[PDB]
């Protein structure tokens, strides 16, 4: 029982760090989104006055 | 200053007197061998040809890699998208289509020749003069035209460039003959697109690209066609290259084109660092259009070959390292990992398409079972090296694997030596 | 004659500023320009005042200078409609582009019309069996409705619709229209070839036999000529509903082409932009063109139109202002087709109006039900299973996962479109095989059958029939030794005489590009115009 | 339908139209609220009137805001919601209860209209589509 | 919001009390001066308030 859960806690750090990294990657592209989207609203809403 | 106006829309000089020349994105050549002599001026933004001047894609066009022309075939008038991460081998890909070209137009005939285009947008100068180098010595340059425009010329010659080194490739197609042309880093001429259009102060979009960033390759890629036998029968096979970020293929540019091209050539980076070279995903690379124009041999062999290898990805990560091993399908474990072995592949050293179906039937059908996976790719050169040269003349002439030739292909491969074992 | 001829003010790429001295023509008139090097035609979109009109052109706008005479028609973009555009490509300004000469037209009718009224709506919610068993059961197709394929650039939306033309378009009595809105060229011509064969499209004096007008406004267009090709390709379908009476069928091969073509003409308008970067006038571009795509009293539209979702974003304002116009959504998910699922339709997305008790029956209605709720019920274990594996379930939510594992291999199916690049042959499901096999896996009929058994099957009949060739496989690695024995004087003659009967193709060098080529002399200096417009060098002054 | 009226601004209407019909709406059951009836308004596709009033002031070339949104898109709800009340005695005692319909995105209910009436209206009814294929109609959170 | 702190200003200063000033919403303060900023004349700032927030 002790080395069985060994080995699927060793299969759980492994499986919640690929989920991890795919996540970072989801965040990453979602900061990225997020910069640009707020700054096209500011430059859309200043060569609407200048 | 005084503008003057030359009198005609934006033209490229085309002709058979851009062979063998190295070309900016304007048409003035840049190597230092003089003006071009024996060309004519066209223009660089010419419509499409129709539905009724296109036919089916009939005709392989060859690469001369084994994980491309068994898995992902390739005709003559396709666009197919060589996908993936920087440093995945996107160009060496592109560059074994060029380097092979020159090996296949030495045998046949005239008019079943290809005549490459090579357009570098946004490269390193240095990596530019490496590779006309490299179409020199191995003697591609006869056949190749290189248009580039690198990372430190303008943003309107690097929005131009794929268009010019299209016209000088359209050439080729509207006179009968076959055309391939490459866009080194797709993705690249719409970052010089991108510059141009926010200096013009033009609403930006998504990943603020303009609006007409899809018209951009949409406009470029429909110029390569295969023409229908009432003008003239001649193709244009486009390679467009998208480099990605981090493997994430749902950008906007890389979507773009997917949209856009016949199929994809997906290189992941995940295979490109475990050896597996070239690492082409095998799951998610398809070619539709190509499909029909393949290889027959190649065709009856490679059925089975990817077959084996989808059920391969079934015990993909989870062979033991998940929860348990089974041992019943160990089989299919220590045969995808020899088809693997099969399909990896030095660089600038394409394969003639009647050596690569032997080199596949010899492990589809099992004569390399007893070689251990450390040493197939010194099995597989031994295996076109011992069998005799005859067999390669009749499975090219055939064009098939013919019942009289399996029969000889099966006696010539129970006789080599393979390593080890 | 001086008057009613505009002369073009700017060309801002595709948007031309005409100037008429005497008389403006309408919006949403078109002209002509003369003088050009195709027949480029103008539609007015905008009166920009001090007597300017502002127009999209339907072609390339390259050699256009600002003092071009351009001609008013008086009238719209008027395309051939009738039952002689059958069997016919027409482009967007309703040109032949099939080269069999000109359209025999019953009538020439403008392209821009007002939605049928309140009064000429039809409330006839009839079923339209597709043969798909992922369509059939979860989101089953109104006869005269309108149905949207939401795609994501390689997911399957085209194979989708030219199976929905496989299947329910030969079985249909009327005429069927094929918009294709900024797609491939060469799909296209494949399209094209594939009707001619089916003998849906008959050429020459068989001509008026055909079922089908392709419109064509294929993705090498300029952006004015994808923006109105969708308008020509209604304009056909709406002459056979309104006139001719007929049940029209309107194929729109990626209808957000429309929407994309009007936002690269919106940033040279001169508009504020809308959100993420489309015009300020999506609802209403889009509102105006779908809601002429109905089922009137006199006659029925049963549209098909793909979805291009532009970077797998379903929140993206196109594919959003989409949903609201349909009946029947199919949205196809990227990471569907990653597992192999064809067709890759999200059944946890894709939704009907029919998919109602009082519609469709309480027995298909309560297994659509079923199967969305285990299909859900799999998807809420999905991180509970990635982080920790299936041995932390329940022994009820195990059989939750088996079961559900096993119909979204059955919602799989094989097309017979599909056929020529996957090699197995296509299955038509009937409705009630549909019902009656996902009735089985949901009671647990099927519990003893395998997970890959349910792959690519058609019936219920046929997953029984591949879990014994699963397991006659496994027996036959102990079936037999093939040898192949004393066969080398039969028929094969050698290898040194088959070298012999090869035929040697005269391999020729000197490769001669020089026939029929012209060689313009292009010299060193850059030839420019002076001022009386004669060819002549470069100045020495900088 | 003898109790109903029905505003219907479809999508093939104007913007202006759109715009202008949950008022329209809003003015003919305001007569029941001020003649001692009650009333009940359902502004379906309240998210489609913000977008109709955003085409009008974008092509007014009035400047953009959150998601190009004008900077009243607040005040084009706050005002049309606040007319749904329940009077005084001296007033008639009649009432007028609405029911404005929001469709979120891939549930962002942090959008910029969502949260706009979410502080306007009394009472949400939440409705997810992750409850409605777990057999739960209505789909209410 | 300045016309009750006025009424709260005089009877701190004036009275010389000791005041409670209930204010519900003072985002909505906040907001009404971004409803008028852009037709004002100010281009915005971050994420859709007055530069002046
Ligand atoms: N089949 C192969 N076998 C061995 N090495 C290979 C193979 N294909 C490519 N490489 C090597 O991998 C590296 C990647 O270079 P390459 O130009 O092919 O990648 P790329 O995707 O074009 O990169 P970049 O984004 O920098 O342009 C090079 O060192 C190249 O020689
Ligand atoms: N029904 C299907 N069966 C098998 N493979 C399919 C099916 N539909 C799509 N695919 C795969 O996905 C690809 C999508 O092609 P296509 O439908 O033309 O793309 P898009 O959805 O962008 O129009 C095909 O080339 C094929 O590899
Ligand atoms: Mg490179
Ligand atoms: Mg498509």
């Amino acid at each position: 029982e002790h080395a069985s859960r060994m080995s699927a806690m060793e299969n759980s750090t492994k499986s919640a760090g690929e989920m991890l990294g795919k996540l970072t990657l989801d965040y990453n592209r979602k900061r990225q989104a997020t910069i640009t989207t707020e700054l096209i609203e500011i430059i859309a809403g200043a060569s609407a006055l200048m | 200053d005084l503008v003057y106006r030359t009198g005609q829309i934006v033209n490229v000089p085309i002709g058979p007197g851009t062979l063998g020349r190295v070309t900016d994105g304007l048409g003035q050549p840049i190597d230092g061998k003089g003006p071009l002599t024996n060309v004519r001026s066209s223009l660089v933004e010419v419509k499409a040809p129709g539905i009724i001047a296109r036919q089916s894609v009939r005709e392989p066009l060859f690469t001369g890699v084994k994980a491309v022309d068994a898995l992902v075939p390739i005709g003559r008038g396709q666009r197919e998208l060589i996908i993936g991460d920087r440093q995945t081998g996107k160009t060496a890909v592109a560059i074994d289509a060029i380097i092979h070209q020159k090996n296949c137009n030495e045998q046949v005939p005239k008019a079943q020749r290809v005549y490459c285009v090579y357009v570098a947008v946004g490269q390193k100068r240095s990596t530019v003069a490496q590779l006309v180098k490299l179409f020199t010595q191995t003697g591609a340059m006869r056949y190749t035209i290189m248009v580039s425009a690198t990372a430190s010329d303008a943003a309107p010659l690097q929005f131009l460039a794929p268009y010019s080194g299209c016209a000088m490739a359209e050439y080729f197609r509207d006179t009968g003959k076959h055309g391939l042309i490459i866009y080194d880093d797709l993705s690249k001429q719409s970052v010089a697109y991108r510059q141009m259009s926010l200096l013009l102060r033009r609403p930006p979009g998504r990943e603020a690209f303009p609006g007409d960033v899809f018209y951009l390759h949409s406009r470029l890629l429909e110029r390569a066609a295969k023409l229908s036998k009432e003008l003239g029968g001649g193709s244009l096979t486009a390679f467009p290259v998208i480099e990605t970020q981090a493997g994430d293929v749902s950008a906007y540019i890389a979507t773009n084109v997917i949209s856009i091209t016949d199929g994809q050539i997906f290189l992941e980076t995940e295979l490109f660092y475990k050896g597996i070279r070239p690492a082409l995903n095998v799951g998610l690379s398809v070619s539709r259009v190509g499909s029909a124009a393949q290889f027959p041999g190649m065709k009856q062999v490679a059925g089975t070959l990817k077959l084996e290898l989808a059920q391969y990805r079934e015990v993909a990560a989870f062979a033991q390292f998940g929860s348990d091993l089974d041992a019943a399908t160990q089989y299919v474990l220590e045969r995808g990992a020899r088809l693997t072995e099969m399909l990896k592949q030095k660089q600038f050293a394409p394969i003639p398409i009647e050596r690569q179906t032997v080199a596949v039937y010899a492990a589809t059908k099992g004569f390399l079972d007893k070689v251990r996976v450390q040493d197939i790719v010194a099995a597989e050169e031994a295996v076109i090296s011992q069998v005799n040269p005859a067999v390669f003349k009749i499975l090219k002439a055939n064009g098939k694997i013919t019942p009289a030739l399996d029969a000889h292909l099966k006696a010539e491969l129970r006789k080599v030596k393979l390593p080890g074992a | 004659p001086a008057i009613d001829a505009g002369y073009v003010s700017q060309v801002i790429g595709p948007v031309v500023d005409v100037r008429f001295d005497g008389e403006l023509p309408s919006i949403l008139s078109s002209l002509e320009v003369e003088g050009h090097s195709v027949r480029l035609v103008l539609e007015v979109a905008q009166h920009m005042g001090d007597n300017t009109v502002r127009c999209i052109a339907m072609d390339s706008t390259d050699g256009l200078v600002r003092g071009q005479k351009v001609v008013d028609t008086g009238s719209p973009i008027k395309v051939p409609v009738g039952r002689g555009t059958l069997g016919r490509i027409m482009n967007v300004i309703g040109e032949p582009v099939d080269e069999q000469g000109p359209i025999d037209a019953a009538d020439i009718w403008s392209i821009h019309r007002e939605a049928p009224e309140f009064t000429e709506q039809s409330t006839e919610q009839e079923i339209l069996v597709t043969g798909i068993k992922v369509v059939d059961l979860l989101a089953p197709y109104q006869r005269g409705g309108k149905i949207g394929l939401f795609g994501g650039a390689g997911v399957g939306k085209t194979v989708l619709i030219m199976e929905l033309i496989n299947n329910v378009a030969k079985a249909h009595g009327g005429f069927s229209v094929f918009a294709g809105v900024g797609e491939r060229t060469r799909e296209g011509n494949d399209l094209y070839r594939e009707m001619i064969e089916s003998g849906v499209i008959k050429l020459g004096a068989e001509r008026g036999n055909s079922k089908c007008t392709l419109v064509y406004g294929q993705m090498n267009e300029p952006p004015g000529a994808r923006a109105r090709v969708a308008l020509t390709g209604l304009t056909v379908a709406e002459y056979f509903r309104d006139i001719e009476g007929q049940d029209v069928l309107l194929f729109v091969d990626n209808i957000f082409r429309f929407t994309q073509a009007n936002s690269e003409v919106s940033a040279l308008l001169g508009r504020i932009p809308s959100a993420v970067g489309y015009q300020p006038t999506l609802a209403t571009d889009l509102g105006g063109l779908q809601e002429r795509i109905t089922t009137t009293t006199k006659g029925s539209i049963t549209s098909v139109q793909a979805v291009y979702v532009p970077a797998d974003d379903l929140t993206d304002p196109a594919p959003a202002t989409t949903f609201a116009h349909l009946d029947a959504t199919t949205v196809l998910s990227r990471s569907i087709a990653e597992l192999g699922i064809y067709p890759a339709v999200d059944p946890l997305d894709s939704t009907s109006r029919m998919l109602n008790p009082n519609v469709i029956g309480a027995e298909h209605y309560n297994v659509a039900r079923g199967v969305q709720k285990v299909l859900q019920d799999y998807k809420n274990l999905q991180d509970i299973i990635a982080i920790l594996g299936m041995d932390e379930l329940s022994e009820e939510d195990k059989l939750t996962v088996a079961r559900a594992r096993k119909i979204q291999r059955f919602l799989s199916q094989p097309f017979q479109v599909a056929e020529v690049f996957t090699g197995t042959p296509g299955k038509y499901v009937d409705l009630a095989d549909t019902i009656s096999g996902f009735q089985g896996v949901l009671t647990g009929k099927y519990d003893d059958l395998p997970e890959m058994a349910f792959y690519m099957v058609g019936d219920i009949k046929e997953v029984k029939e591949k879990a014994d060739k699963m397991a006659k496989d496994i027996a036959s690695r102990k079936e037999a030794d093939n040898k192949k024995v004393s066969e080398e004087l039969k028929d094969i003659p050698s290898l040194d005489k088959l070298v012999s009967e090869i035929k040697e193709v005269v391999i020729e060098e000197d490769d001669g590009l020089e026939e029929d080529f012209k060689a313009e002399a292009l010299s060193s200096e850059t030839v420019v115009l002076n001022e009386e417009g004669k060819s002549v060098p470069l100045p020495k002054k900088n």
